[PDB]
C-alpha cells in the first residue's frame, strides 16, 4: 500500500487536497525514511516536503497524519547538521513543542526524540529549543511519584532528549537550564533501567565537563555517592560515563575531589585499573592522575587503598595510551607527595617500569618520566640516598637510556637529561 | 548524538 | 597538575 513509493508519488499525494491522500502518502515518506540502506533524505528535503510536513504536526484532529510527519522529520533530523537544519528552518522546533501536550503517547514520544535530534546537533540548536521553552512541558512527563509506571521506551527517550539538552560546549548549556534539568536528572540516576542509568550518567558526565562552578552545581545535589555506586556495575554502558564524570569533578577543586575520595571511589580502581576495556583503565588511570595531583592526605587515601602496586602495573603493561595516563600520575605524586610517600612509590618498585617507558617514540611521556626522575632524587638528596637510586636506574639499564636523551631533538628533553648525569651520574 | 526510528 | 579530558586526549 504505502511501501516503495516514489518522492514523485509523495509529492503527488501530499499537493492533493484530501487529508487521506495526504495521510498514505506521509506514511509512504515515513517508511521510505525508515529504510536501513541510503533513505532518501536529501531527496525529500529538495521536493519542498519539510514545511508541508511540519504543518499536518498541527493537525489535531488527525493523529494519524501527526504521527507520521513526526516520524519522517524525525528521521531527517537523525542526518547530518544540515538536514536537522532544514527541519529546524521548517519551523519544526514550536510544532513539536506543542506535540509534548499530545493525548497520545506515541505522538508525543516522536516529539520528545525529534527535539533530541535537534537539540543534539550542538549548542545552537541546544539553546534554540530550549528559548522555544522545551524543558518545562519535557519535565511535566517526568511529574510522576514512581518513574516504574511510565512505559520504558518513553522514559528512555526522554532521559536521552534531556542528556542532549545537557550537551555540548563553547558555550555549555544555560546555568538556569542546567538548575531546571538537574533535579529531574538526580531522579533518572536513582531509576532501576540500565539505559536510563547510562544517558543519566551521560548527561552529568557533560555537565561536569567545565569550570569548577558547573561541578559545584552537580556536586551539591549530593550525585557523587550514586556515580561510584555506578561506577561498580557490570554494565559496560554505565560504568563508562560513569567514571567519565568522577574524571571530570576530580578536575576541579581539592575539596571537590574529595567528595568523590569521601564517597569511596578508591576501592573500584583495583578493577578499573585492570578493566579488560582499555578505555576504562585509560580513563581511571586519567582519574587517579588528578588525585595524585591533590594534597598529601589524597595521596595518602591512594596509599592507604592500595593503589600504588595498581600504578606499576599500568606502568609496568598496558597499551600505551594508559602507560602514558600512568606516567601523569607518577610525575604528579612525586611532585606533591611527602618523602616517606616516595619512598613507598620507590619501594613498590616504579623505577624499572618508569626506565622502560624512556625507550617510547612520544616526547611528552619523555618528558613526563623525566620530571619524575627529578621529583624522586630530589626526595633522595633529602634522605643522602642519591647513590643508592643511581645504582637502581644503572641496574634495570635506564642510566644508558637517559645518557642516550641528551642527544634528543627536544630542548626541554635535551637539558633535563643533561641535568641528571651532571648531577647524579657523573 | 542523533537516533533515527526504524 | 590537573588535566582535563581534553588536555589528556
Amino acid at each position: 500500500g504505502t511501501v516503495n513509493w516514489s518522492v514523485e508519488d509523495i509529492v503527488k499525494g501530499i499537493n492533493s487536497n484530501n487529508l487521506e491522500s495526504q495521510l498514505q502518502a506521509t506514511q509512504a515518506a515515513r517508511k521510505l525514511l525508515s529504510r536501513e540502506k541510503q533513505p532518501p533524505i536529501d531527496n525529500i528535503i529538495r521536493a519542498g516536503l519539510i514545511p508541508k510536513f511540519v504543518s499536518f504536526l498541527g493537525k489535531t484532529d488527525c493523529s494519524p497524519i501527526q504521527f507520521e510527519s513526526a516520524w519522517a522529520l524525525t528521521n531527517i533530523a537523525s542526518g547530518t547538521s544540515e538536514q536537522t537544519k532544514a527541519v529546524v528552518d521548517g519551523g519544526a522546533i514550536p510544532a513539536f513543542i506543542s506535540l509534548l501536550a499530545s493525548p497520545h503517547a506515541h505522538i508525543s514520544e516522536q516529539a520528545v526524540w525529534a527535539l533530541g535530534n535537534i537539540a543534539g546537533d550542538g549548542s545552537a540548536f541546544r539553546d534554540l529549543v530550549i528559548k522555544h521553552g522545551a524543558i518545562d512541558p519535557l519535565l511535566a512527563l517526568l511529574a510522576v511519584p514512581d518513574l516504574s509506571t511510565l512505559a520504558c521506551g518513553y522514559l528512555r527517550n526522554l532521559t536521552w532528549t534531556l542528556s542532549n539538552l545537557c550537551r555540548n560546549k563553547n558555550p555549555a548549556p544555560p546555568l538556569d537550564a542546567v538548575e531546571q534539568i538537574l533535579p529531574t536528572l538526580v531522579r533518572l540516576l536513582h531509576h532501576n533501567d540500565p539505559e536510563v542509568l547510562a544517558d543519566s550518567c551521560w548527561a552529568i558526565s557533560y555537565l561536569t565537563d567545565g569550570p569548577n562552578e558547573r561541578i559545584e552545581m552537580v556536586v551539591k545535589k549530593g550525585v557523587v555517592p550514586q556515580l561510584v555506586k555506578l561506577l561498580g556495575a557490570t554494565e559496560l554502558p554505565i560504568v563508562t560515563p560513569a567514571l567519565r564524570a568522577i574524571g571530570n569533578i576530580v578536575t576541579g577543586t581539592d575539596e571537590q575531589t574529595q567528595k568523590v575520595i569521601d564517597a569511596g571511589a578508591l576501592a573500584v580502581f583495583p578493577s578499573l585499573l585492570t578493566n579488560p576495556k582499555t578505555n576504562i583503565q585509560k580513563e581511571a588511570t586519567w582519574t587517579m592522575s588528578n588525585i595524585t595531583a591533590g594534597r598529601q592526605d589524597q595521596i595518602q587515601q591512594v596509599v592507604n587503598h592500595g593503589l600504588v602496586p595498581f600504578l606499576v602495573g599500568v606502568l609496568s603493561k598496558a597499551d600505551f595510551k594508559t602507560q602514558k595516563e600512568a606516567a601523569w600520575a607518577i610525575t604528579n605524586y612525586t611532585s606533591g607527595g611527602t618523602v616517606e610517600q616516595i619512598v613507598y612509590l620507590v619501594h613498590c618498585g616504579i623505577i624499572e617500569p618508569l626506565m622502560n617507558l624512556l625507550s617510547a617514540k612520544d616526547t611528552k611521556i619523555i618528558q613526563v618520566i623525566l620530571d619524575a626522575i627529578s621529583n624522586i632524587f630530589q626526595a633522595a638528596e633529602k634522605l643522602g640516598e642519591t647513590e643508592k637510586l643511581s645504582i637502581m636506574i644503572e641496574e634495570c639499564g635506564g642510566l644508558d637510556k637517559i645518557e642516550a636523551l641528551q642527544r634528543h631533538e627536544n630542548e626541554s628533553v635535551y637539558k633535563a637529561s643533561l641535568n641528571l648525569i651532571e648531577k647524579y651520574f657523573s | 548524538r542523533k537516533r533515527t526510528w526504524r
